[PDB]
């Protein structure tokens, strides 16, 4: 992989 | 509009929004908590004005998210989100906008809201959130 | 109903659920994986019959799932899921059962739902989804 | 802190 | 739970202080 | 050795493992903790007998392992795992094998050893840990 | 960009 | 000493630190990656001086962090970390220090170390890392 954390990420809402 | 991501943090400390209760949120700016420390973070501010500010002050880090949930829909020919709410252990902020449209709604049995990423041209098109333990 | 709890696997196979034209979701059970075997998690039914199976197989680990949503209403003085649609990276699976209600969605930009875990009685009162990197 | 782990979870939809 | 968000720890290495 | 992947579970709850008081570690199994229930691992077995077998229960979940300790060195040519020591927040169990060799440990401070992979052949060649919040 | 859960992993401690 | 923790960041950009060859380390700073931008942490600075500076700057983020190691052992009558070395994907730095005492090595197969705590007064006492996805 790469040198950058990773985090769960939820959406988006709103515009497609 | 301009998109923008602020990333992952350790908490949320503080949240400045602005709205227009007849059309949609506005202005966004989120300040974090950093290992300890606040961090102010980039003010995401909307291409018009008019907008209603308000301040959501927690009270960190007994105080914390828990759901938050809004309403989607148009203004004009552009879909955004119209309304906010947050609602924390301690206290429900908002309804903020209008609460008409299409409804979402993202309840947290586990976990907390780390960051926000999304786009704001003359309003809020849309937003995602970080989560974490 | 009766409350359960599948708790969190390392990924999702297959979801068998079923579903009735005018009421709402019935059974429902998840085929897990687990650290590279499959692992059939309880079936969790309703306690009458009249529902409409519904089997949907994932091409594990290339097709994972990016978006829930559906519907949540009133059945016979009950809250409960209407409907449910499961979007991935390769097809969109529904919806079944009935759309109409209020709608919620879950898009997930980044992770995988891992776990499922609620309560069923005539139909499925609610839901909830475990999440991970 | 106990042995079990613990994971982000979402929810629920549906009935309180 | 708290506001603040967790992580894996992993040590201390040197002095014993757990 | 025979390379073995145990993958990831939600916690631990006995360790069996095998050691000669002249060599090495030998044979190793697992049994995890699975959502609340035990889940017993696969037995990796060395190609040799003549070990002496022990078994590591652990109160769980109030008891969990904070640190895992050994020695490293090589025997008969092969560099292998020749002792192992676990400490829990009640009791240290170990050293188990011979403590010649270079050291290694590995303290948690935060979070939990969750899975096990390595190989093993003679003896338990090398091992890594799969650890988690 | 896969379906298989992620985990930190720690190692490996022996032979290389 | 005084004791120090920096927190979590999304990564490491640069890590700044002192030794003297016949005592142990003494000074440790790291320049942490934040969503994207550099962001520097406090010095930790030892009570005395004398010491050797270091300079590791990482290529980031092609390049990171795959193993740690370093040896702890007796110094004037207290226990500390007498030498550091850094194995990255590119290139190994060090050995920094005296490589006398008691060995640890901590080899990472899959994650990152985001961040660093411990304790130092005339020389570094103790330290622990954060390890995340
Ligand atoms: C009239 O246009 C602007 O505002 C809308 C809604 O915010 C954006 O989608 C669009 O790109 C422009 O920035
Ligand atoms: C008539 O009742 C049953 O079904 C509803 C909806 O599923 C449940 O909420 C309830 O507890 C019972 O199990
Ligand atoms: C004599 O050989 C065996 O045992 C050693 C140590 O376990 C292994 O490394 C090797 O591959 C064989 O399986
Ligand atoms: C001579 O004393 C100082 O340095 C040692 C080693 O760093 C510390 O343990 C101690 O508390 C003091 O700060």
């Amino acid at each position: 992989q790469s040198g950058i954390s990773q985090t769960v990420i939820v959406g988006p809402w709103g515009a497609k | 509009g301009k998109a923008f991501d602020d990333g992952a943090f350790t908490g949320i400390r503080e949240i400045n929004l602005s709205y227009n209760k007849e059309t949609a949120i506005g202005d966004f700016q989120v300040v974090y908590d950093l290992n300890g420390s606040p961090y102010v973070g980039q003010n995401h501010v909307s291409f018009i004005t008019g907008f209603t500010p308000v301040k959501i002050s927690l009270d960190f880090p007994s105080e914390y998210i828990m759901e938050v949930s809004g309403y989607t829909g148009n203004v004009s020919g552009y879909v955004v989100v119209r309304s906010l709410t947050f609602k924390t252990n301690k206290k429900t902020y908002g309804p903020y906008g209008v609460t008409s449209g299409t409804p979402f709604n993202l309840p947290i049995e586990n976990g907390l809201i780390v960051g926000f990423k999304g786009s704001i041209g003359y309003w809020l098109d849309y937003f995602s959130m970080y989560l974490s333990l």
